Order: C-alpha cells, then structure tokens, then sequence
C-alpha cells in the first residue's frame, strides 16, 4: 500500500507457490554412435549439381570430435545453437555435402540469390539446421586445375527447396531450338571448375556440409549422453520425458490409449500425460499447488 | 441466462489466445528458451509479451 | 507372358459415404472437437472404381495423386501388392510393394517391372492350394529397402483402406479392417484409420499397379495366356484433396463424428 | 573507337535481338531478354572494327 497506516479491512497482496522438488529423466534406451568420419572425411565429395545426402538416425551425437579434427571455420547455425546440440535430442537428421568455389559459399543461407541458389542447391527460408564449410587445397586442387567439379549454369526456372536437376540436354537461348546440334544459340548448361592451386583465395575449393534438422514433434531418433533417472510420483518435480520437459504432479491413469497414442492434451491442448517409454504406462500430467494470498487486518 | 452465457465466451477468448505465435519462432515459452542464444531468445520472448 | 483373353469396358464409378476417416496424430484426445486442416476424402463423390472380378481383369496402369481408399469385397486374398514409380522401366528407382504369403518387398529398385505379379501355381487339383508365379519385374537393381517382417502364415469381407503420403520421409498408411457382409457392394457408415508405417525411400513416387492370385488347376485348361480362373472380388479406389474438417471425440476417445466444412452452406454453419 | 552519347531516347532492340546476322552478341550480367526491361543511364556506345 506504500503506508504506514492501514484501515480496517483486507487486502490482496502476494502469491504463494510451492516449489519442485527434483528433476526427472525418463528415455527410451541407448543406441550407438554416429557415423561423422564417414560425412566428414571423405575422399572425394559429390558436385553441387549432383549435391549428396545422407540419413541419420539412431546413433549418439556429439560435438567434441569436430572441434577436435581440422580447422572447421564458417560453423554457423539457424533455429540453434551450436553448443546446446548435445543438450537436445532431435529426430530426423540428414546431411548433405558437396563442393564450390569460395566465393558462393556466402550464397548459402535460407533466402538468396545467385547460379547456385536458382540452379544447383535451394534452402528452405525455414531451414531450421545449420551449414559447416572450409577450404581444402591440399585435397582437392591440383597443378593442373581439377576439372571433375562441374556445375549447372543454364534453366529456364529456379528450384525448390532440396531438389536435385542431373538432366543433361543443350539449353536453348534463344528461339529456334537447334534440336541437339549444340550449335550457337544453343548452351551447353553445365561448366566445369578450373581449380589451379593458383588462382587465390577466391577461387580456391571448399568443401561445404549441410546439417538439416526437423521439429521435435515425431518420436525422436539422435539425442546426447544424459541418462535416464528412475521415476518417482505425487510430488511437484521436474519431468523430463523424451525431451518433453515440464514440472507439475504426476499420477497413475485411468485412461486408455491407442498404441498410437501417448499424452494427455485438453481443451487448451496442454499436457497431462506420458506413456512411460519404459514401462508403457499412462501418467495424467497436472500442475501443482497456485493461489494468492489474502490479509485480515483491523 | 444470457448473462452467464456472455462472461464464459469472452473467458474463453483469453485462454485460447495463449496459443499463438504473436510473430515469434514458438508459443512454449520453455522452447522459445530452448534453441536459441540468451540475445535472440530475449527478442523472440519480448515479441510474445507484447 | 501377355495373359490376353479379357474384355474392354468402361470404369466403373460409385459414391462415396464418409468412408474415411484417418486419426492424424498420436495426441490422445477425447470428450473435445478438435477443428484440424487436413488433406481428406471429400464427402459424397461419383469416384471411379476398376471392377475386376472376358473374366474381367481390369489391371491398368494408375497414377498417383495422392492417396486411396481402397475396398476389397472380397473372399479369399487376391489383391497383394502394388508397384509405385514414374516411368518403370528400371531407368529410375521405383517403389515396389509386394504382399506375398509371408514377408513384405518394399523394394525401392531401377526395376524393369514387366507384366503382371500373378500368383497361378494354385496346387488345389494337388490338394496343396500352394500359388506361387513372379512375372512382378524382370531385374533388380540399386535396391534401398527391403522389409522380411514377422513371418506369418496365408460373404465379401476384406474393406481395406490406404492412404499413401506422398510427402517422403514418412509413406503413412491410415487403415482399418472390415468384415462385411450383405452385396450392398460398398456400405455406408463411418470408422478409424489410425497411421501404420514410415519409410524414407524419398523418391519421386507417380503409378501404382495391383498385384494378384490368379486360380490355375484342372478346370483352367489353356496355355498361360488363357489357361486360369478369376475369382470373384471386387475393388473401390479414391483420392484425396485437401480440405479442413471438425472431428467429435467421445468420452472413450474415439472419433465418432465428423463435419466437412466445403460440402453446404449449411455445413459451414455448423462448421463456425 | 568513337564513343558516341546516347541519352534523352528510348533503348528499343526490337530489331536487335531477333536479327539474324547477329554472331557475337555477348552480353555479361543482364540477360539479352530483360535488355528493355532493365534501365540504365548516360549511354555510350563504343562504335569500330
Ligand atoms: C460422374 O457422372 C458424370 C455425369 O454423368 C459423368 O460424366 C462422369 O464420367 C462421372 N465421373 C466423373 C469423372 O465425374
Ligand atoms: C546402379 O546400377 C547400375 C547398373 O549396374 C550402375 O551402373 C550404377 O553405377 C549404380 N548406381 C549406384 C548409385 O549404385
Ligand atoms: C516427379 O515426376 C514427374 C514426372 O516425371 C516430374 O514432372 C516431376 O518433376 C518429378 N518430381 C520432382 C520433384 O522432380
Ligand atoms: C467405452 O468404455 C466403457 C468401459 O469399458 C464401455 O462400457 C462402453 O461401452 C464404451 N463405449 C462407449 C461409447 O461408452
């Protein structure tokens, strides 16, 4: 009230809430290791136009050993974090990779323009994964100016998002197709890299990866080493279920599930509820003591 | 009966607006925290707020 | 083998009677009416259906838009698989589904798929009733996939149901069985379709095509091209588009009603 | 070469791109379609052999 007198009466002030007690951790089971030698240490990579993808699925990730293999500078990252990777668990893992100039490397990004963002490679605009690339000299140019690392230049439309155009047919400027004679007036729509170990740092090779990854709403399928706690009922704590964290009083059910089902949402779609990925069992998920606080005073 | 009728659906107005993304990446404000550095999970906390 | 020796006619169309409706998500709800957006089966629709019980095997080459709703009234197991590609001619991968009498061939192969996958064999006159023929391709080639699964042992009753995401990734078949019973040839009523698989074989997916029993013994007499009996089937196919419709759960969780929003003004009353 | 001003005018190549004695018509950046549909400014045009 900002006073040093209060009149008979009462008045609302605070709130009381209790607070949890511990925290939870409740997964499925272990699975492997992650295969990031074979997508990083290749010897050869695939051309832009023909750009490569690779599924992940069901390994432990990890961080540690790309910060502990070369330099992988230009580690930049969209709808996450670098370093909290580890401290999530995400379904749906592919990685593409491929090589260019260095120059279109600043092409990369959700939403561009330029030969490569019509041509060869399109982003989603809500790419929500992050792109890693570096020079390689050493590897991948050569005296004589490697020229196996071909590109498209010619198309009448530009792509959509992940989609991959290997068609080779002559471009037809302009009207009057030739029909196949490659004459002039007619373009041959790929090109091929000239990579001389002397051009500068402006044309050297560099080798780009693309990690994309997808909300966590499917059942998940990568996650990081946090163990899994034993489970523990009618008290306040934090739950942690499949990713699916909250803090709230659990209870055994009544309900009944499909085997296709697994929580408790209501009419503001909201849960209470997990099938414990352990033991299958329904658990009705609901919050815990609230209320405000009310003073009698003469 | 009217009356009563009225007060709910306005009530109701309120709980289901909660839901929406007011020009941000989330509605959980735990997943507007999560993926995203304490700079720009800031900005996108703010978006909700107003 | 060119199995010749059945007639021309026209397809045959039916109406459609709310026959679909697929849970899209695992959320357990109940005692609510989720409003949702979804690709679906539009109510009431004069669709096709190749009727193919001359002896009528009506067996062409479909495309795919995006989903079917596939009834069987049936007796006996004739419908297996389907293939699923674009040109089909082993130049590019293909989806190939076969359901034999034991395991499941989800082979995403440059597959020549020549002719028809027909079971003859049939050793009834040998009391074995054992069919087994593989005309389903000629070669096999860069296959992805293949799914051994558990091993199992093969009036009108097999409604099937089979909605086919076209989005890769995730090829979701929304199902239900039926027994059926009374020649009403395609019954009305209302039932659940709860998702099944999930395959990322991320191809360009455009045509499938039935693969089926063919009855061979004593009384099919004839060289191949003739030589077997056809069996009494009969198959309903639709498509989907799509539509938002109002889904009523019941206190047990089961979807019990539904509402599209796009059929009458009416309707869209309602759907407000 | 001479380099002779081209202003105050209207850029047409009507005549220009559908010209069948047309050998080297190299253009570097913009496409020889959007020609017209692209504006430029002070135009000078080296004219010589
Ligand atoms: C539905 O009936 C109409 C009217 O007779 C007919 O022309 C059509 O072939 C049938 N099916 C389709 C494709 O709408
Ligand atoms: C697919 O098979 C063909 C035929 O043997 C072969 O030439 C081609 O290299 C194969 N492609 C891949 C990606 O294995
Ligand atoms: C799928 O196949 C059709 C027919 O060949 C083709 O027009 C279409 O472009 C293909 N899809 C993609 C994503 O290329
Ligand atoms: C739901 O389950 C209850 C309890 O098993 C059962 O009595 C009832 O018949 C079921 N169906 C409906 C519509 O209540």
């Amino acid at each position: 009230l900002k006073s040093f007198t209060v009149e008979k009466g009462i008045y609302q002030t605070s709130n009381f809430r209790v607070q949890p007690t511990e925290s939870i951790v409740r997964f499925p089971n272990i699975t492997n290791l992650c295969p990031f030698g074979e997508v990083f240490n290749a010897t050869r990579f695939a051309s832009v136009y023909a750009w490569n993808r690779k599924r992940i699925s069901n390994c432990v990730a990890d961080y540690s050993v790309l910060y502990n293999s070369a330099s992988f500078s230009t580690f930049k990252c969209y709808g996450v974090s670098p370093t909290k990777l580890n401290d999530l668990c995400f379904t749906n893992v592919y990685a593409d990779s491929f090589v260019i100039r260095g120059d279109e490397v600043r092409q990369i990004a959700p939403g561009q323009t330029g030969n490569i963002a019509d041509y060869n490679y399109k982003l989603p605009d809500d790419f929500t994964g992050c792109v890693i690339a570096w020079n390689s000299n050493n590897l991948d140019s050569k005296v004589g100016g490697n020229y196996n690392y071909l590109y498209r230049l010619f198309r009448k439309s530009n792509l959509k998002p992940f989609e991959r155009d290997i068609s080779t047919e002559i471009y037809q400027a302009g009207s009057t197709p030739c029909n196949g004679v490659k004459g002039f007036n007619c373009y041959f729509p790929l090109q091929s890299y000239g990579f001389q170990p002397t051009y500068g740092v402006g044309y050297q090779p560099y080798r780009v990866v693309v990690l994309s990854f997808e909300l966590l709403h499917a059942p998940a399928t990568v996650c990081g080493p946090k163990k899994s706690t034993n489970l523990v009922k009618n008290k306040c704590v934090n739950f942690n279920f499949n990713g699916l964290t909250g803090t709230g009083v659990l209870t055994e059910s009544n309900k009944k599930f499909l085997p296709f089902q697994q929580f408790g949402r209501d009419i503001d779609d909201t849960t209470d509820a997990v099938r414990d990925p352990q033991t299958l069992e329904i658990l009705d998920i609901t919050p815990c003591s609230f209320g405000g606080v009310s003073v009698i005073t003469p | 009966q009217d009356v009563v009728n009225q007060n709910a659906q306005a009530l109701n107005t309120l709980v289901k607006q909660l839901s929406s993304n007011f020009g941000a990446i989330s509605s959980v404000l735990n997943d507007i925290l999560a993926r995203l550095d304490k700079v720009e999970a800031e900005v996108q906390i703010d978006r909700l707020i107003t | 083998v060119n199995l010749t020796t059945r007639t021309q006619l026209p397809p045959a169309y039916t109406n459609s009677f709310t026959r679909g409706v697929y849970y899209p998500d695992k959320v357990f709800r109940s005692s609510v009416l989720h409003s949702t957006q979804d690709l679906f089966l539009p109510f009431f629709s004069n669709v096709t259906w190749f009727h193919a019980i001359t002896k009528r095997f009506d067996n062409p080459v479909l495309p795919f838009n995006d989903g079917v709703y596939f009834a069987s009234t049936e007796k006996s197991n004739i419908i297996r698989g389907w293939i699923f590609g674009t040109t089909l001619d082993s130049k590019t991968q293909s989806l190939l589904i076969v359901n034999n009498a034991t395991n499941v061939v989800i082979k995403v192969c440059e597959f020549q798929f020549c002719n028809d996958p027909f079971l003859g064999v049939y050793h009834k006159n040998n009391k074995s009733w054992m069919e087994s023929e593989f005309r389903v391709y000629s070669s096999a080639n860069n296959c992805t996939f293949e799914y051994v699964s558990q091993p199992f042992l093969m009036n009108f009753k097999n409604l099937r149901e089979f909605v086919f995401k076209n989005i890769d990734g995730y090829f979701k078949i929304y199902s239900k069985h039926t027994p059926i019973n009374l020649v009403r040839d395609l019954p009305q009523g209302f039932s659940a379709l709860e998702p099944l698989v999930d395959l990322p074989i991320g191809i360009n997916i455009t045509r499938f095509q039935t693969l089926l029993a063919l009855h061979r013994s004593y009384l099919t007499p004839g060289d191949s091209s003739s030589g077997w009996t056809a069996g009494a089937a009969a198959y309903y196919v639709g498509y989907l588009q799509p539509r938002t419709f109002l889904l009523k759960y019941n206190e047990n969780g089961t979807i019990t009603d539904a509402v599209d929003c796009a059929l009458d003004p009416l309707s869209e009353t309602k759907c407000t």
